[PDB]
């Protein structure tokens, strides 16, 4: 499937938000109601699921869908 | 995808329940009840090879009494000087007692004999005993009778104003055991019954998936006892109270447990959505491996008992192993039956939402940070050596048993006007080829009894040279009766009784047994006996072997059980480093439970832990503690493929509330066995119960998820996972 769809696949399934209701510009913590630990959740799966590594000091810098979506595609290349 | 098996069970739903019901009539109607069984299949309780009972048969042979190691001493208490009106009462009791040949073999009568009347009496003078020699070894069914036959005599025969009779020794104590245990097997499950029932409707919150749930434990419970009892009732198997008590539990804890699973998984998949259909096909994919891996477990687990050397451990592990065996055969077939025909009508979904937060959150903690995750459990798993050091195991059969038994009634008898050692006495016979009865040797017999006499914790010793004995002619007539008792009529052999100070079951005592040898060589070296043989026999040379045994067949035993659950782990799930990690983590966590079980018995209750605890305990720690991690680890197999640490924390989320229900309904099962009159089989079921909730709180939560974490795909070589 769509990388994109994917991403949101993930992050509504973690967070209890449908594939339509998830947003690119929408942020975990702020808006989708994520919490300290729910991020990093998160960040597991997408490295599990796409074969790829968030460091640490990279994992802060993912607060929304989009952030997250460019990572991704800037290192699934 | 269906399986061929499920589909089968499915189409026969309804035939398979009543298969199993009709099997329930036939064994519930056929066949004696297992607690029945075990009374007439009793088993001798010490090992045909232990030195201590060999020499017991010696001496019953050379001498000419009896041909078991099953003695029984009748106490006769009044509360006044026992004066000749309680030797008429003792001599006819005597006479009546020597005519049942059946089961008196012999009657060391001597309070009969003023020459060694006062060997007996009590200082006090109220009291006095005799020593009877029964037929069959100690446990066996035939001493059981020939202890009821005694007692009974005793009971008929009317006593004088006042004084009163008790019967008590080892054959009798144990015959008071096996009733005690079976008298309270009702007790028992009735507990064990209605508090899991409590509990399992605060579980689901709904009764009819609750009696339907340990209608189904019933079954299994009815055709895992009715089939040790066809095994038992066949003379295939020997069987002790341990066995059925501990049978019972298993059955009842193991069997709901798998009924949890098979429950909890369906349940799961109703709430992702899926059909009746599909969800009941979902939860045998799911668990119909694991029930089968953790039945194969607990079935080898208790079989590997079978190796040890003990009647108690090795008469243990047989019935217990066929009893799991069908009570698994029935979880696989009548667990999916009943699931399947429940859900028909709409019965077993669930009733509230099946939350999965808390776990994840706990697999996230536990996944993203896993190596001090490990530490800190590994360290509070270890802790529980502390209690290593002051561990003292006890082999005081009295203090386990109710204070109102037969046996222990007369037991308190004696207490009360001799010493805790007269009932308990030691004897010491040596053999030669020469007649003794020539007065030279009969100086080596003081040399030997002084020597004796020597050794520390010792009281009393009895012999020709110490007819009252202590110290102070061959044709006397009173000399007479004493040279028939302590010589052989033959001449080649004599024997001592000797009486410690304090209770010989203490370690105490048994450390006496190897000073007695030793100052018996000691005497006799540079004399003309100095060739003789030495055999020592009662209750300090009986224990003394079983201590000695009891160390190596627990070692054998759980050795034996770690060989052989990795093997079935191995095969289970195919993985090597998964099927270590399985059993290894459960192995660490037994020093949490020997902590737990021993502080609080030990220290707490200040009540020492039974030589049976331990063996008995372990078997089945190894065996459920690993199923719950094979439970959980099987479900890594399958959520693996999302992420190899998110595969973790989705099997947690599956997994977390299903195992802890499991994991207390055990822990509460084998807690409630502690309601037992036997408290050493209480004991043993606190020592699993506290093991179990340690093993579900933090060996499955928190250990091995994070081991997972650690390994990443080596925790499934050589399995091709990414
Ligand atoms: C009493 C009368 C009973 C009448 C009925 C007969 C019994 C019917 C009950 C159950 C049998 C059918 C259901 C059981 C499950 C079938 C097998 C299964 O599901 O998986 C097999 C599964 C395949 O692996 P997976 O692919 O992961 O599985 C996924 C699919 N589930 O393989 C296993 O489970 C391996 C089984 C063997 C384990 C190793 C055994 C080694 C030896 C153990 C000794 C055990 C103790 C012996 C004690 C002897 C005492 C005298």
């Amino acid at each position: 499937s769509t990388i994109e769809e994917r991403v949101k696949k993930i992050i509504g399934e973690q967070l209890g938000v449908k594939q339509e209701e998830v947003t690119n510009n929408a942020s975990f913590v702020e808006d989708l109601g994520a919490d300290s630990l729910d991020t990093v959740e998160l960040v597991m799966a997408l490295e599990e699921e796409f074969d790829t590594e968030i460091p640490d000091e990279e994992a802060e810098k993912i607060t929304t869908v989009q952030a997250a979506i460019d990572y991704i595609n800037g290192h699934q290349a | 995808e269906k399986p061929f098996i499920a589909r089968m069970i499915h189409a026969f739903a309804v035939p398979i329940i009543l298969g199993w019901l009709a099997v329930c009539v036939v064994v519930t109607v056929f066949v004696p009840s297992l607690e029945a069984v075990g009374q007439e299949r009793s088993v001798s309780l010490s090992p045909k090879d232990a030195p201590s009972f060999e020499a017991m048969g010696r001496i019953g042979m050379v001498f000419k009494e009896g041909d078991s190691d099953s003695f029984a001493m009748v106490i006769i208490e009044g509360n006044q000087p026992l004066g000749d009106a309680a030797h008429k009462y003792y001599d006819g009791l005597v006479a009546q007692l020597r005519a049942d040949k059946k089961h008196v073999q012999s009657v060391q009568d001597l309070w009969g004999d003023p020459l060694t009347a006062a060997g007996v009496q009590s200082n006090d003078g109220k009291a006095a005993y005799v020593q009877l020699s029964l037929a069959g070894n100690q446990g066996t069914p035939l001493a059981n009778e020939s202890v009821e036959a005694v007692r009974s005599i005793v009971e008929s025969t009317p006593a004088p104003p006042g004084i009163k009779a008790y019967v008590t020794g080892p054959s009798a104590l144990a015959a008071d055991m096996h009733h005690s245990g079976d008298r309270s097997m009702a007790r028992i499950t009735m507990v064990t019954v209605a508090v899991i029932f409590i509990m399992l409707l605060l579980v689901y919150r709904s009764i009819i998936t609750v009696v339907l749930l340990l209608i189904t434990v019933g079954v299994e419970l009815t055709a895992a006892r009715g089939v040790v009892a066809v095994l038992g009732h066949s003379g295939a198997i020997g069987l002790t109270t341990f066995a059925v008590s501990l049978l019972t539990s298993l059955a009842i804890a193991a069997g709901t447990d798998y009924g949890i699973f098979i429950i909890g998984r369906y349940q799961e998949a109703r709430q992702a959505g899926e059909d009746k259909e599909a969800a009941y096909y979902t939860m045998y994919r799911g668990t119909a491996h694991v029930i089968l891996g953790s039945g194969l477990t607990i079935a080898g687990a208790t079989f590997c008992l079978s190796f040890a050397r003990m009647p108690y451990f090795q008469t243990l592990g047989i019935p217990c192993a066929v009893g799991m065996l069908v009570a698994v055969a029935v979880a696989l077939t009548l667990g999916p039956a009943v699931l399947h025909v429940g859900s028909r009508f709409g019965l077993f979904d669930p009733k509230r939402l099946l939350k999965v937060r808390g776990w994840r959150r706990v697999g996230t903690v536990v996944v993203r940070w896993p190596l001090p995750v490990l530490v800190a459990t590994c360290a509070i798993a270890l802790v529980g050596l502390l209690a290593l050091p002051g561990y003292k195991t006890s082999y005081n059969d009295r203090d386990y048993l109710p204070d109102f038994i037969p046996a222990n009634q007369g037991y308190a008898a004696a207490d009360r006007h001799f010493s805790q050692a007269r009932m308990k006495p030691e004897i010491l016979m040596i053999e030669s080829d020469h007649d003794m009865r020539n007065p030279a040797d009969f100086l080596v017999l003081d040399k030997l009894a002084k020597g004796i006499f020597r050794v520390p914790g010792i009281s009393r010793v009895q012999a020709i040279t110490r007819p009252e004995g202590t110290t102070m002619v061959f044709k006397n007539k009173d000399f007479q009766r004493a040279m028939k008792s302590f010589l052989s009529s033959d001449g080649h052999a004599a024997r001592f009784i000797i009486l410690h100070r304090g209770d010989p079951q203490s370690p105490e005592g048994i450390k006496s047994i190897d000073a007695i040898r030793t100052a018996a060589e000691e005497s006799l070296k540079g004399t003309p006996l100095e060739d003789a043989k030495i055999y020592l026999a009662g209750t300090a040379a009986v224990f003394h072997d079983i201590s000695e045994g009891a160390q190596w067949d627990l070692l054998i035993a759980a050795i034996s059980s770690l060989c052989l659950i990795f093997i079935i782990m191995l095969i289970i799930t195919r993985a090597f480093i998964a099927a270590a990690v399985i059993v290894g983590t459960v192995a660490l966590s037994l020093g949490a439970s020997f902590g737990l079980s021993v502080l609080l018995w030990q220290h707490i209750l200040a009540i020492h832990l039974h030589w049976l605890v331990l063996a008995m305990s372990v078997i089945v720690l190894l065996a459920v503690g690993s199923d719950y991690n094979l439970l959980l680890v099987s479900r890594f197999k399958q959520e693996i493929g999302a992420g190899l640490k998110t595969g973790i924390i989705r099997s947690m989320g599956g997994t977390g509330k299903v195992v802890t229900n499991a994991g207390l309904v055990f822990a509460v099962t084998m807690a409630s066995m502690a309601v037992s009159d036997l408290r050493v089989i209480g004991q043993v079921g606190t020592t699993i119960g506290l093991g179990l909730l340690f093993d579900t709180l933090i060996v499955r939560s928190f250990m091995t998820p994070s081991i997972a974490a650690l390994l990443g795909r080596w925790f499934w070589w050589p399995l091709r996972v990414r």
